[PDB]
């Protein structure tokens, strides 16, 4: 606990992604709608807006 | 230069204590290396030196 701020210990997490058109199994918290056809629309699927 | 082996710690940046801030003190933004290494056998006399 002594030493000084270049030596001390320090946590890392790294998050590593492999953002791709496969189907995702992770997508982070939106929320669904109603579906709307045969009109022009902007749509976003899966993050493909 | 010869130090006692404990006071080895006293010789980094941002340290406090005797060695440190009366004989040889570091800068905090230090950059370079330190080495000691045990020499009992060297510099000891039996009487003592």
């Amino acid at each position: 606990p002594t030493y000084g701020v270049g030596h001390q210990p320090y946590r890392v997490v790294v998050l590593s992604f492999e953002l791709l058109h496969a189907p995702a199994t992770v997508c982070g918290p939106k929320k669904s709608t109603n579906l709307v056809k045969n009109k022009c629309v902007n749509f976003n699927f899966n993050g493909l807006k | 230069f010869v130090i006692r082996g404990d006071e080895v710690r006293q010789i980094a940046p941002g340290q406090t204590g005797n060695i440190a801030d009366y004989n040889y003190k570091l800068p905090d933004d230090f950059t370079g290396c330190v080495i000691a290494w045990n020499s009992n056998k060297l510099d000891s006399k039996v009487s003592g030196n």
